[PDB]
């Protein structure tokens, strides 16, 4: 869904959200959009294994440099392990192929890691069946100033690195949540924002999320 | 950054 997406933010973008009248953005939130999912920390090692990432139920996941991947689900145990291929196999911890030794020890050290160090984003959110299938990262990058994350489920989040603001982008809601400065997590219907406008801070940031959407669409491989 | 907040 990144070309719905893409059309979806050519859309509030050419409503020039924050250059008309009076901007009403919080006319613009919409609760039923929460997002179910977001990265909530993350641990790029990729110039050896790979990037590490929580999602904000506690699960972990790592996308190896091999483009396998390994989910943990949040009860701790539970894995499921997808083939360079895209087979999907499940597991748990205690209970895997000798193959996966390697992988399962990485990925422990990856979890203690952000369970130990680094801060939970919207940690104040409760999110929108904890054994469903979760979403795994699907593709990644960084900018100079961003790190962005793209999800199997559709939803795109960037995270700004010098000002820690972060948008996280659902096709399927048509929405968007801001975290800001002050960590105050909002989500908003795109096509509200461009009902109702939005302050230039954000418009910006949706302007810059057009350009890594592009990015994703022009090397998705 | 190598890693999140």
């Amino acid at each position: 869904h990144l070309s719905d997406m893409l059309q979806q933010l050519h859309s509030v973008n050419a409503s020039k959200p924050s250059e008309r009248g009076l901007v009403r953005q919080e006319e613009a939130e919409d609760p039923a959009c929460i997002p179910i999912f977001w990265v909530s920390k993350w641990v790029d090692y990729s110039d050896k294994y790979g990037l590490g990432y929580q999602l904000c139920d506690n699960s972990v996941g790592v996308l190896f440099n091999d483009s396998t991947r390994l989910i943990l689900y949040n009860d701790g145990d539970s894995l499921q392990y997808i083939e360079r291929d895209g087979t999907e196999s499940y597991l748990t911890v205690s209970s895997h192929p000798n193959s996966l030794m390697k992988k399962i020890t990485l990925l422990k050290y990856f979890r203690n890691y952000m369970s130990e160090h680094l801060l939970k984003a919207g940690a104040n959110i409760t999110p929108r069946d904890e054994l469903a299938r979760l979403p795994y990262l699907r593709t990644w990058f960084r900018t100079r100033s961003a790190i962005i994350l793209h999800l199997s489920n559709g939803s795109v989040q960037i995270n700004f690195f010098q000002d820690h603001t972060k948008l996280i982008l659902c096709p399927l809601m048509a929405a968007v949540t801001y975290i800001d400065e002050k960590r105050d997590f909002r989500t908003y219907r795109l096509s509200l924002l461009e009902e109702y406008g939005c302050c230039k801070e954000l418009a910006s940031r949706l302007r810059y999320a057009r350009t890594m959407v592009d990015k994703l669409l022009s090397s998705r491989s | 950054p190598l890693h999140s907040t």
